[PDB]
């Protein structure tokens, strides 16, 4: 049996052993595999159930409908993209010389204009699961030698952040790009100041900002949203930004981009981004189970709204992007994604639920300003999570001090 | 009325049936050692010794005139000493019944006695070790007074037994206690219960509080950050019912009153109740065939806060009114931490348990995990009712800022204040240690 | 009214003195471990900053200003030294008020007291306003959100730095090195503002 | 630490400083004029087709190349030939003439124009061979002058000659140029019916055709000067009818 | 002699920017161009070192009072005459010098070292000792800039070694490098490898 | 050409016009007055000094002393004293040595405090009866290979006021000598020859404090004794330059003149009725004498005692007679010697090891109750080390353990 080997080989990890070095892993091994029978020692003799190994297992959990849809919607929108362009000899002739769409017509699928969703579902996972398998491992690796050198042992919190990372990426990202932003954000953010839980930025979106800095032209763009050869086409965000509400328009396909369109997640994007019903679903059940703070998305929400009504009350002559309502700032860019996954992240964010409200409602505001007066950029949720990153401190620092004062007070 | 609405009320199995009975007959007694904060002993008594009932064993270095004294009257069988020569107990073997007497006094008497007589009696009996300060849960110097003095009427902890059945046995000691304990004070004293009806005494600064809510609604520490909060300059102090009935007992009749009704329960005891002992009584005797075949943990105390009855250590201690036995979890199961838990408590909602409500557990001394860092996905605030910031004051615990936690509220807990922030934790921390670890650097300091 | 908003906006968010024109370092990574005293380093350089800037203005607009005393006569080439000796009495005064009123901030701080005066912020303030030839009201404002900014900079990096309590940091990385990477964490943080025409 | 010792040595230290810079300051400012009449006609002269490479030549080679000539620069005529080093900013310095807060204004910030602008023909045989016009604007100083190709104006390359100093050496993003390492050869961004426009496209095109200015990289910010400088090349204000007047007839 | 000694000692065993808090604003500006970090350590090299002798030639005369006065009296008038001949006869360099004479005077390293060590030394010393910062100051400047223009634009010293996809090569340019943010954290790890090597300097547990 | 003029003097005018704020400003920012720094509210002690300086400067001055071990340089912790009045914060380089509980009273290093203002002090133990004497060297015969037995006649036949385990600082005027001028004695000088000690040699040219502790009791009147050891430059460099107070101690010979300062000291008995146990080791025999004929032949306590003395072999014991007087005479005191390095012509039959060990494995491993005696420390650093870890691994608390060093 597994449990007998386990117990079987482990004097070769132990100090004295053949393999005394690679106890951190044997161990990791071991307790994935079974628990580690252990008992309390000092007081509260009871535990609760929960641990780290749960609530990471339900946040990976979470996001398999938007994964899979994100799949999907990648695969049908290079498919459409490459019809519209491409067309009988020459669309074998592409076809030929891109092994994602030989190997998707090699796998039983087909790339013709009358495909399903299976061949839609296997095209996308032909982009998605290499760049995953390449952020684990290169980051696992990175993981592992701190571990190694340092005589810690290895913890979960990667197990989110590489599926976090690879999700909120252009599916046509290069693999070394992915192994360089996986370095950033693991090490320089995460792991230099002693690992989970002792960091102070989101070590998911501190890669991205690395390749959104340093190689723009593959992560921002026309040329980068639609995994098809050739095809240049712009996004919704992109589009409100030159002509409103009527410059919404799918080129490929030649239809206009619907409210409904946006919620359920038939737009070019990110990965995992475009689906709001498939994040919201798998939102609910973490804040149901008590993972994800309800005040921080609320926040957020609050935020959102309410600038983005001043700006429409406001209005302006010149500017397109003053008069998008809240209801379409939701359903468009990597809104959702961040306010259900990446903004109520608990050890980045305020560590008071006075300081929570602000944490959110400065998220909010944030990324509606970039939204809206910044015009490099067309979204700005990274960096409005990236900013409010350094802010939260102040806010647990000023209701500490008021509750210092109320303790002084002899009240409380 | 203070109704605490944060908090948790432990669904453990195996609660006592509220009748007393007696219990089995005790042949050693023990006074702990290690369970005095800050406590140096100068010896007594020696191996061989016979003592009498009432006679002092030790004293303290770091307090000047508290004396430490005899349950039962027997002979010095064992002085156990650890580590570094550390005493861990002073063992009695009961035999005869020779005792110390002192003074007695009427019952309309009590009111007004002196407050030295008072403190002198209580000193030469031994039964000032009953009260303890707040700050660093320590025994008051004889030479000091406070302004409140907390009475803990109630009982919120698991499997705990209800004040009520045993004090309407002995309302006269109560009261008497009461009335000793308001000439004692400088200020007033502070009866802190539930909505029942108790025996109430008749001095104008007797004020009884009636606390609503689960655990900690309970607790001294809740009572002082409610109805007077402690810091440097404001110190409280606490004692139960049962000692006040003993202080009663004490100055009605002039001698000292050692009996205890404590609760034997847990998920492997086969008829859980409350039975009468004696003080230190001897554990791995009291639980004698008392309890489900396999290897199981003997506590002193509650699981939330009690003391592991093990070898020199197996007598029940000073501060502890119940004794809780529960299985040893060493199992390991395969993927057991992906396991829907059906059978597994949470205080979040990961598991099905918490969708059938009223179920009970058959809880053992697992700990469900391993150690990690802190994630917070904000558990203590669930479970600490006080005014305070729970997240950050447990991490000045675990950084060892001392300076910043006595600033963020240290001052005023004790380790059974973080027993329920311990439970919930999922880095499993232990965060009662690390509070008496900086409360120790606070008071060295100076 | 709407000018001055906008000038007070941009020099405390679109063009931070610390975080977005990284002037100040030497101070800002060295005395921002405590709130307690970030805070008040932060409102001694907001009172340096504001009364040293319109004094300059002042300095430069009737006196070093090309034909501004006589026709012809030019004395553009005595700024820098005139700037610096006005920041430098400036700070001498505060030196003065500090070791007596405030013997903590003089103190956990030390050798960096006198070089207030070489706060490159200060300096860099100066020269912009010259630069960009505010008037007077425009001086005031300007010297008064840059003091603004460069204390909310500090400020949350003393909150941070405060918070990393916790942290577990290699022995040859903690204080300098961390605190290094800290700010270059920041300034990523900050680069949210950059495509602002304010 | 008595008042008399301080202002003694206060005096004493603020003459002796004072002084030696004064010296150095002003003592060379003719020295200083020279060379920047130097850095000027050698670098508008390299572009111009002539190797005007130093004092080492620049004896032989100026005088010799060129020829002198001023115009209106808003009507087309010359009035005056002094410009054989003349710049428009030192004859601006008197008011508003001719006011810049009209719609041009965008690159007409520094609201100061003269009368007269500065042209170069290279007509030193008082035939037109090549030609070249200055834009000088606001928006992080973009001056600037421009030969293109024969299409419209010039010939061959120009580079954007710089006239004294780029902001920076490379410190943040502002690309007025590569420096002196221009990626330009036979720019077009003006038109023969007074509407051009230039935005930020770079990509390849600009070695050969248009539109090389980038200037940055994620804000568009300090290059807009730059890149919002030619849309005031609607004539008129401009040269005036010059660029409708390009390889016509007459001045040509 | 001592003269070695004290000339390099200030390169690794106390670094300006690594040991001390000096030249932080100067190491991240100027230090995308090995041309730029060459000359701008240069400079401060020779600013400090003069200003070193000069403070110390009148070390017993300086009040209280106005001390901070004097002194930078002294380096400005310095860094002025420095940037008037500078402009005066080598005008190439002068050019590229440009807006970095303002970060000379205001270099936290000269001002520091007057303070520390002219106010109480002797002037042939507080000469080697400013030549002595400079070099340790420029060890920093030259290593940061080493990285980002080589990461950054594939050349060191303007000559290409690196060939750019743009012009027909095989590298793609790193943005990054080309931000203040790079220079922040190729410090960082700097100051991370000196304390590895040399582990005296490690600061105490806080 | 005027603009030179032009330059210059509207340069001078603003410098000249910022210095005069800058003195504007320093006159009403100072107080440029004197201060009197009031001592236990006494019209006299009163001292008035200028506003500048460190508080000890002024004591020094003024006529009252206290501790110096550092000499001013704060380092020691030795020079704290009782401020009532405003004196500022307590720098961070005296919270190495004063925690906050006596903080709060008030207790300061003198080397850190800079007089700027008025202020009130406490000075406790009445130490004003602290004063200079010229003293006369009445013998310096060696006692051990590196110890040397020193006694001091005190000028005009005084007698100082001090309790057994009080101290004195020597001080030295600027002086050279050469290691040839000592008198060892050649059974002692079997080792000297093999090492050419003669040869070192240590000067002076500026006076310097070094503090030590005296042999005497009480009832010794008109001396003072002092064990001295030679601080010889350590075996591992010899190029090193000796230790240039004892040089200068082991110079004098009967006649010299040397001055001391004043009766210090805090290694004081307790006034309990537990039992006494001694400790010292090497040099250390100066306080154990002290308090060993303090307690017994002047106090005449019944307390039991015992002393215990670890030497290097039989070649450095001293005072042998007196202590085995004392053990004869006395059935409370209990005297053991144990030698860590017993040679074939010593023959000793004794304990050997370490001090340490022998208290422990013949004493204390089986006594009742080893955590309710007094234990007093004097010697190398090393045996104190392990003396207080071997005391500490039998549960003797810190407040039982009493121990004087050679300077903290
Ligand atoms: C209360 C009290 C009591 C004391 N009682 C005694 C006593 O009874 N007997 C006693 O001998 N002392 C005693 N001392 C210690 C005394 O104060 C002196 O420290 C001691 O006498 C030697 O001082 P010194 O100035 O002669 O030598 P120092 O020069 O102060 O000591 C230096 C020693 O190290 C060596 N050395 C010098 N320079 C170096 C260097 N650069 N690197 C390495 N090694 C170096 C020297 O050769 C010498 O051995 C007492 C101190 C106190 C506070
Ligand atoms: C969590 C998250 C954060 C993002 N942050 C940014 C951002 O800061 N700037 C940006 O240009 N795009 C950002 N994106 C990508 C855009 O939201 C969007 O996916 C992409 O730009 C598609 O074009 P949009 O203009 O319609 C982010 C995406 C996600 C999922
Ligand atoms: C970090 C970064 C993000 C960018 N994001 C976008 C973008 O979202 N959309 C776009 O069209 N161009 C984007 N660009 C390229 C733009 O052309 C950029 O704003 C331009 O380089 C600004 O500098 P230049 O015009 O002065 C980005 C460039 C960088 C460096
Ligand atoms: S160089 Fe130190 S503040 Fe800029
Ligand atoms: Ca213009």
């Amino acid at each position: 049996g597994l449990k007998k080997f386990l117990e079987d080989i482990e004097h070769h990890f132990e100090p004295g052993g053949k393999h005394e070095k690679w106890f951190a892993l044997y161990e990791a091994a071991a307790t994935l595999f079974y628990t580690p029978g252990l008992v309390t020692k000092r007081s509260s003799h009871v535990r609760d159930s929960v641990d780290l190994k749960r609530i990471m297992i339900m946040v990976w959990l979470a996001v398999f409908p938007a994964m899979f849809w994100g799949m999907y919607n990648a695969g049908g929108q290079a498919i459409a993209a490459l019809n519209h362009l491409y067309s009988g000899d020459q669309l074998a002739a592409i076809v030929a010389g891109n092994w994602h769409y030989w190997l998707t017509e090699m796998l039983g699928g087909t790339m013709s204009s009358d495909a399903g969703w299976g061949s839609k579902m296997l095209l996308g996972a032909t982009y998605f699961l290499p760049i995953y398998a390449t952020v684990f491992i290169v980051g696992a690796f990175w993981e592992v030698l701190f571990c190694m050198v340092r005589k810690h042992e290895v913890n979960e919190g990667f197990f989110v952040t590489s599926i976090l990372f690879a999700l909120i990426v252009p599916p046509t990202l290069p693999l070394w790009q992915a192994a360089l932003g996986i370095t950033f954000g693991v090490v320089v953010a995460k792991e230099v100041f002693g690992g989970t839980g002792r960091n102070f930025l989101n070590p998911a979106l501190a890669g991205r900002a690395f390749l959104f800095f340093a190689y723009p032209a593959q992560i921002s763009g026309d040329l980068v949203w639609t995994a098809a050869d050739g095809y240049s086409g712009a996004t919704a965000l992109s589009q409100w930004a030159q002509g409103g509400a009527g410059a919404l328009i799918n080129n490929a396909t030649g239809q206009t981009i619907t409210w409904m369109d946006a919620f359920i997640g038939n737009i070019p994007g990110s990965i995992g981004e475009v689906s709001t019903l498939a994040l919201m679903i798998g939102a609910a059940f973490i804040v149901y189970m008590g993972i994800a703070s309800w005040r921080i998305i609320g926040g957020v929400m609050i935020g959102m709204i309410l600038l983005s009504t001043l700006f429409n009350v406001i209005g302006s002559d010149t500017n397109a992007m003053f008069n998008m309502p809240w209801h379409w700032h939701l359903v468009l860019g990597g809104f959702a994604f961040g306010m259900f996954f990446m903004a109520t992240d608990p050890v980045s964010a305020s560590f008071t639920n006075s300081g929570k409200w602000a944490y959110g409602i400065l998220i909010g505001v944030m990324c509606v300003l970039i939204r809206v007066v910044n015009p490099a950029y067309p979204e700005g949720m990274m960096l409005a999570i990236l900013f409010a990153n350094l802010f939260a401190p102040l806010f647990d620092h000023v209701v500490v001090e008021r509750n210092i004062k109320r303790r002084l007070a002899r009240y409380g | 009325m203070i109704t605490i609405k944060k908090g948790l009320d432990l669904p453990i199995a195996g609660t006592p049936s509220q009748v007393i009975s007696d219990g089995k007959a005790i042949k050693k007694v023990a006074l702990l050692g290690e369970e005095y904060v800050g406590m140096r002993p100068t010896m007594h008594v020696r191996v061989g010794d016979e003592v009498k009932k009432a006679q002092i064993l030790f004293e303290d270095k770091k307090n000047p005139g508290v004396k430490f004294t005899s349950p039962v009257s027997g002979k010095v069988v064992e002085i156990n000493r650890g580590a570094k020569r550390v005493l861990q107990s002073v063992v009695i073997e009961v035999a005869g019944d020779d005792q110390v007497t002192f003074d007695k006094f009427e019952a309309n008497q009590l009111a007004s006695l002196n407050r030295d007589a008072i403190k002198t009696q209580l000193v030469e009996s031994g039964l000032w070790t009953a009260f303890r300060t707040r700050p660093f849960s320590k025994v008051p110097a004889i030479d000091s007074t406070s302004e409140a003095i907390f009475v803990t009427a109630m009982d919120t902890n698991p499997l705990a037994a209800e004040p009520t059945v045993v004090i309407n046995e002995q309302s006269e000691a109560f009261v008497a206690g009461l009335d000793v304990l308001s000439a004692l004070t400088t200020g007033k004293v502070y009866v802190c219960k539930k909505g029942t009806s108790l025996p109430r005494s008749q001095q104008p600064n007797v004020e009884e509080h009636v606390f609503d809510g689960p655990h900690p609604a309970g607790l001294a520490g809740t009572h002082m950050h409610f109805l007077y909060p402690v810091s440097a300059d404001h110190v409280a102090w606490s004692i139960n019912y049962q000692d006040v009935i003993a202080v009663g007992q004490l100055f009605l009749t002039g001698e000292l009153y050692t009996q205890r009704v404590v609760s034997l329960a847990g998920p492997v005891v086969n008829k859980p109740r409350l039975v009468r002992t004696v003080m230190g009584a001897s554990l791995e005797q009291l639980v004698d065939s008392e309890i489900m075949p396999g290897e199981v943990r003997i506590i002193s105390g509650s699981v939330l806060s009690g003391t592991k009855a093990t070898g020199p250590h197996a007598y029940l201690g000073r501060y502890h009114l119940q004794v809780s036995v529960l299985r040893e979890g060493r199992d390991k199961e395969l993927f057991g931490w992906a396991m829907p838990g059906k059978n597994k408590f949470s205080v979040t909602r990961s598991f099905l348990g918490h969708l059938f409500k009223g179920q009970v557990y058959n809880m053992t001394t697992t700990t469900n995990g391993s150690d990690r860092s802190m994630v917070p996905i904000g558990n203590y605030e669930k479970v600490m009712p006080l005014d305070m910031e729970p997240t950050l004051l447990l991490r000045d615990l675990c950084a060892g800022d001392s300076d910043s936690a006595v600033r963020l509220g240290a001052l005023e807990l004790d380790e059974e204040d973080l027993a329920l922030c311990t439970f919930v934790c999922p880095g499993k921390y232990e965060y009662g240690q690390l509070l008496r670890e900086c409360l120790d650097k606070i008071e060295k300091e100076g | 009214m709407e000018h001055y908003i906008s000038l007070l906006v941009k020099s405390i968010f679109i063009e931070n003195m610390a975080l977005s024109f990284f002037l100040g370092m030497c101070t800002f990574l060295a005395v921002s471990k405590k709130v307690k005293t970030s805070f008040g380093l932060g409102i001694a350089v907001i009172v340096v900053l504001t009364i040293s800037v319109p004094v300059n203005n002042l300095v430069y607009n009737l006196v070093l200003k090309p034909d501004a005393l006589v026709e012809g006569v030019d004395l553009s080439f005595l700024n820098f030294i005139t700037f610096i000796g006005v920041i430098a009495a400036l700070v001498q005064i505060l030196e003065m008020i500090l070791d007596r009123f405030f013997p903590p901030l003089y103190n956990a701080l030390g050798i960096f007291l006198p070089l207030i005066t070489v706060n490159c912020a200060i300096f860099g303030g100066v020269s912009f306003m010259v630069q960009r030839d505010y008037s007077f009201a425009e001086s005031v404002v300007y010297g008064f959100g840059s003091g603004v900014g460069w204390m909310l900079a500090i400020v949350a990096l003393a909150g941070i730095r405060e918070k990393m309590k916790y942290s577990d940091v290699p022995p040859g990385l903690r204080g300098l090195g961390i605190t290094f990477i800290t700010a270059g964490l920041m300034a990523l943080g900050f680069m949210s503002f950059s495509g602002v025409q304010l | 630490d008595s008042i008399k010792k301080t202002l003694f040595v206060v005096i004493a230290l603020s003459l002796v400083c004072s002084i030696i810079v004064s010296a150095a300051a002003v003592g060379l400012r003719d020295k200083q004029k020279e060379n920047a009449a130097l850095d000027k006609q050698s670098k508008i002269l390299q572009v111009a087709g002539i190797e005007a490479k130093g004092s080492k030549q620049i004896v032989e080679l100026f005088n010799k190349s060129i020829e002198p000539r001023l115009v209106d620069f808003n009507t087309g005529d010359f009035v005056e030939g002094d410009a054989a080093n003349y710049d428009q900013r030192k004859a601006a310095k008197e008011a508003s003439e001719s006011i810049k807060l009209t719609a041009e204004q965008d690159k007409a910030k520094i609201q100061r124009r003269a009368n007269v602008g500065v042209v170069y023909l290279v007509k030193d045989g008082d035939k037109t061979s090549k030609v070249i016009l200055p834009v000088h604007g606001n928006g992080l100083w973009s001056m600037m002058y421009a030969f293109v190709a024969v299409e419209t104006d010039g010939n061959t390359v120009s580079g954007l000659t710089y006239y004294e100093q780029g902001e920076t050496p490379g410190l943040g993003g502002e690309v007025e140029n590569p420096a002196w390492r221009a990626q330009w050869v036979g720019k077009k961004l003006f038109d023969e019916n007074h509407k051009p426009a230039i935005k930020i496209v770079k990509g390849g095109a600009p070695q050969g055709s248009e539109h090389g200015v980038d200037g940055l990289s994620g804000a568009t910010l300090t290059s807009n000067g730059v890149q919002n400088t030619f849309d005031f090349w609607l004539g008129d204000m401009g040269f005036g009818p010059f660029l409708t007047k390009v390889r016509d007839g007459g001045l040509n | 002699k001592e003269l070695k000694k004290s000339v390099l000692a200030p390169v690794l065993d106390n670094n300006p920017i690594a040991l001390q808090v000096l030249g932080v604003c100067s190491a991240l500006a100027v230090t995308t161009k090995l041309e730029t970090a060459f000359v701008m350590t240069l400079a401060v090299m020779f600013v400090t070192a003069l200003s070193n002798f000069f403070v110390s030639l009148i070390r017993n005369h300086i009040p209280n009072s106005v001390r901070i006065i004097v002194q930078m009296a002294i380096i400005a008038s310095l860094v002025i005459v420095v940037d008037q001949i500078l402009k005066a006869y080598l005008y190439d360099i002068s050019k590229q010098l440009s807006v970095f004479v303002g970060l000379i005077i205001t270099n936290c390293i000269v001002m520091g070292r007057a303070e520390a060590f002219a106010m109480k030394s002797e002037p042939i010393p507080s000469f080697i000792d400013g030549i002595g910062n400079g070099l340790g100051y420029g060890f920093v400047l030259m290593t940061v800039g080493f990285f980002r223009e080589l990461l950054g634009s594939g050349k060191l010293f303007g000559l290409e070694v690196l060939p750019l996809i743009s012009n027909g090569g095989w590298y793609q340019p790193n943005g990054l490098m080309l931000l203040a943010p790079s220079a922040f954290f190729l410090i960082g790890f700097m100051i991370w490898a000196i304390r590895t090597f040399k582990p005296e300097q490690v600061e105490a547990k806080e | 050409m005027s603009t030179i003029i032009f330059g210059v003097v509207m340069f001078t005018l603003i410098i000249l016009a910022l210095v005069l704020v800058i003195l504007f400003a320093k006159s009403k920012l100072v107080p440029t007055g004197d201060i009197t720094i009031s001592i236990n509210g006494d019209p006299e002690k009163a001292i008035v000094t200028q506003p500048g300086g460190k508080l000890l400067t002024a004591l020094a001055g003024a006529g009252v002393f206290v501790s110096s071990a550092c000499g001013g340089g704060g380092s020691c912790g030795q020079c704290r004293v009782k401020i009532k009045s405003g004196g500022g914060d307590i720098l961070p380089t005296e919270l190495d040595h004063i925690s906050k509980g006596e903080a709060r009273e008030g207790e300061r290093l003198a080397c850190q405090v800079a007089v700027k203002a008025d202020m009130d002090l406490e000075l406790p133990e009445e130490i004003f009866g602290v004063k200079k004497w010229e003293c006369t060297v009445i013998s310096n015969d060696n006692k051990a290979t590196f110890i040397k037995e020193l006694k001091l006649a005190i000028p005009d036949g005084e007698s100082v006021p001090f309790r057994a385990g009080g101290y004195i600082q020597i001080e030295a005027p600027a002086h050279h000598v050469k290691y040839a001028d000592f008198d060892v004695p050649e059974k002692y000088r079997g080792d000297w020859d093999k090492f050419n000690l003669f040869r070192y040699e240590s000067k002076v040219d500026e006076p310097i404090i070094r503090a030590y502790s005296m042999a005497n009791y009480p009832e010794e009147f008109g001396i003072i004794m002092l064990n001295v050891r030679i601080a010889t430059p350590p075996p591992n460099n010899p190029n090193v330059p000796p230790g240039q107070m004892s040089s200068y101690i082991w110079s004098l010979k009967a006649g010299d003149k040397c001055t001391i300062s004043g009766p210090f000291g805090e290694f004081f008995a307790k006034d309990t009725d537990a039992e006494m146990v001694f400790i010292g080791g090497g040099a250390g025999m100066a306080p154990m004498r002290s308090h060993i004929f303090d307690q017994l032949k002047r106090l005449k306590s019944k307390r039991k005692m015992s002393y215990w003395y670890g030497a290097r072999s039989k070649r450095e014991m001293f005072y042998v007679e007196d202590f085995d007087g004392l053990a004869a005479e006395n059935d409370n005191f209990v005297w053991h010697c144990a030698l860590s390095d017993p040679q074939p012509e010593d023959n000793w039959t004794g304990y050997t090891g370490f001090i340490h060990n022998v208290l422990y494995e013949n004493y204390l491993k089986d006594h009742e109750a080893p955590e309710d005696c007094e234990y007093y420390m004097c010697g190398p650093p090393m045996m104190n080390a392990a003396v207080i870890n071997m005391l500490k691994n039998l549960g003797v608390e810190e407040e039982n353990i009493l121990l004087d060093d050679f300077g903290g």
